[PDB]
């Protein structure tokens, strides 16, 4: 629901997906990867009030609690849903050859 | 059971999905010209022209780097067989004037919308040699963008627009490969399977063991192994209750796509799972993770007679896969 | 640790740097080696006509241009010279992860 | 591995499932049930390293991002992994009902 | 959103004379039909003190009298005529709103 169209279509305080771009030797410091040389993985951020995309029924009851009891440091959080594999070329030898990372990607965020 | 090579009849195939180019060159020597060039170079194999496919997919994006492409773009696309290309564009600029110089006897399926409204196709008698294509489409426009010659595949992946990490000129070398021009093999690898002699059952066990997910030594990365689930005949279908127990030691992703089938499917494997998208789930898919799940032939069966997924319809073993077809027959 | 080593894996390639003494590859292609066994080799050629820098996973036991290796140790590329005739040879191996992207001819300043 | 016996066994900085006590009147609001008056849902809560117990490859990623990069905001969370139901005993008009709330209870968290 | 109710039969208690009371109920529950109200009839005799709170039709009549105040959002005990014992009744409908017994505002 809460789909990176929706994020980046708007700005929102709330629970969304938000741009981020994890470069492969600069930050995860995998030296083995070819292409690409960075790539796009959005993270989900964003307080969850009890008006918002609550998935699971305790989901629901960690939010009650909180909205009833604001100082208890405990509340649902922002995660990923739906996750998208990335394609990278990558060599073994002098032979390239594509991969394929699965769950790299996010494309939507929940609150759980 | 025994474990026996495979036929056409297992229920499990065990199919490898690769991306690959016979070779190639990216050049960024087209940000100056005023019109991209992105030339395919294909080969055939000697197997019969009647049973080589005539269709093909050119897809079309813009690299990761562009959002959407407006530049005016010349496709060549060469190939020593009449083809018809099924275009499929995406995040592509509309208005923006487009020139396809196909081979002799080609025709191209513009998809509907804005693109086949400024799309001008053009068949050719281009070379059937790299060089010779290369100088040829070099002399008449300058700079090619990127050059490609790959074996004929069903699905071919082009990704328009310059990066200025490529060079500066085309060189084509065999040890080419940039995830923007590729091409999608599907190639069958052999595997082990066993069925048990079952009556029909609405109930259904099929167990996949993957030996080795990947070619790369550095398989502490998942990968994607996608389980197609169609049924032999769209028409009529099947509702079923499907029980999938997946394992690989090694780290994968056991993605779940099922076409034109119902009923309830569980899938139940060590590594993670996933699920396509709508489109993707035909039938009321439920994961369940379970590390204890056993690697070898036997304790498979033990695990399943103990867990209560029984009875086991079907088992295979593919030492090297990621892209398991389930054939479902009526 | 027993995972492949990641080298650069240029084939034969001209480059500029010449009689210097450290340089940069400048190979684009780092590859995990085909075999475990196998360590990042340097190769570089000057000719009176073009200079020219190789890169490869190579086994240290199998000699390369029929030459031993005595480094496969070195952590960097210690680069050393050798007495192939007429053309400059000089040649270095190495085992860390993109070791043969940095050539160090002398250690001097 | 980050079951109720683990986190309750002894103290654990990282993500841990931690006890807590709801009680549907004070701190839902749910007056509709009568029994129980209360219950044990515990939360999920305490930072991810990058040696713990991460589930999928996208929340690695994430955590070397953040190892490599302190000041970032972005790391995975501690998310409810294993749920289950609360019984609870309600009155419709005088006819008591026994029901199970489906996702109530949290049992173990993971790290997304 | 049902409303709530206390629905407790007939019991004892020590409220006589007083301004406030609580109906010292343990049954909280959501009538059959959202229409129904919850309904607090006060029986006190010589024999005991008897009270009740239930589920009741606002339209329809508990022992063949009818609640005209059942429209009352709140509780508010109002006197009515019976052979026996004096009969006092209110009505509301709100939720969980029989819970207390507020005979007069008068305070």
């Amino acid at each position: 629901a809460l789909d990176t169209n929706y994020c980046f279509s708007s700005t929102e305080k709330n629970c969304c997906v938000r741009q981020l771009y994890i470069d492969f030797r600069k930050d995860l410091g995998w030296k083995w990867i070819h292409e690409p040389k960075g790539y796009h993985a959005n993270f989900c951020l964003g307080p969850c009030p009890y008006i918002w995309s609550l998935d699971t029924q305790y989901s629901k009851v960690l939010a009650l609690y909180n909205q009833h009891n604001p100082g208890a440091s405990a509340a649902p959080c922002c995660v990923p849903q739906a996750l998208e594999p990335l394609p990278i070329v990558y060599y073994v030898g002098r032979k390239p050859k594509v991969e394929q990372l699965s769950n790299m990607i996010v494309r939507s965020c929940k609150c759980s | 059971c025994e474990l026996s090579p495979i036929n056409a009849s297992h229920p499990v195939q065990a199919l490898m999905e690769s991306f690959t180019v016979l070779s190639g060159c990216a050049s960024r020597g087209t940000t100056g010209l005023p019109r991209e060039v992105h030339v395919l170079n294909l080969r055939s194999t000697d197997q019969g022209p009647g049973q080589r496919q005539r269709e093909v997919t050119l897809h079309l994006n813009p690299i990761a780097s562009v959002h959407t492409h407006h530049k005016p773009i010349v496709f060549l696309l060469n190939s020593p067989q009449p083809l018809v290309w099924h275009l499929k564009t995406e995040r592509l600029a509309a208005g923006v004037p487009r020139l396809f110089l196909v081979s002799e006897g080609s025709v191209v399926q513009f998809p509907s919308g804005n693109f086949s409204l400024t799309a001008e196709t053009e068949e050719r008698n281009f070379p059937q040699e790299n060089e010779h294509l290369l100088r040829w489409a070099q002399k008449e426009y300058g700079a090619v963008t990127s050059f490609t010659e790959l074996k004929i595949a069903r699905n071919i992946y082009i990704k328009v627009g310059e990066d200025q990490v490529f060079p500066p000129t085309c060189n084509i070398g065999k040890n080419f490969l940039s995830l923007n021009y590729l091409a999608e093999y599907l190639q069958p690898k052999a595997a082990e399977g066993c069925v048990l002699p079952s009556q029909p059952h609405e109930k259904e066990v099929h167990i996949i063991e993957l030996i080795t997910p990947s070619s790369n030594p550095y398989s502490a990365f998942q990968v994607d192994i996608i389980v197609d689930i169609r049924p032999a005949q769209e028409d009529p279908e099947v509702v079923k209750n499907l029980v999938l127990i997946l394992k690989c030691k090694k780290s994968v992703n056991w993605v779940i796509k099922s076409f034109d089938v119902k009923g309830n499917l569980k899938v139940i494997a060590p590594n993670s799972i996933g699920f396509g998208k709508e489109s993707e789930r035909s039938m009321t898919m439920t994961k369940l993770v379970r590390d204890d799940i056993p690697s070898t032939q036997e304790n498979l069966m033990k695990w399943a007679l103990d867990n209560g997924y029984r009875p086991v319809t079907s088992y295979t073993m593919a030492p090297v896969a990621n892209r398991f077809h389930l054939r479902l027959e009526n | 640790v027993k995972f492949p080593q990641l080298c650069k894996f240029c084939d034969v390639r001209f480059s500029t740097c010449d009689n210097q003494k450290s340089c940069m590859s400048n190979c684009s292609i780092t590859s995990i080696c085909e075999k475990p066994q196998e360590v990042c080799v340097a190769v570089w050629r000057k000719n009176d006509e073009n200079i020219t820098l190789e890169t490869v996973c190579h086994d240290p036991k199998l000699p390369y241009h029929d030459f031993i290796l005595e480094d496969a140790a070195s952590p960097k590329c210690i680069m050393k010279e050798k007495k192939k005739p007429g053309e400059t040879f000089f040649m270095c191996s190495c085992s860390s992860d993109e070791c043969n992207d940095n050539i160090i001819f002398s250690e001097e300043y």
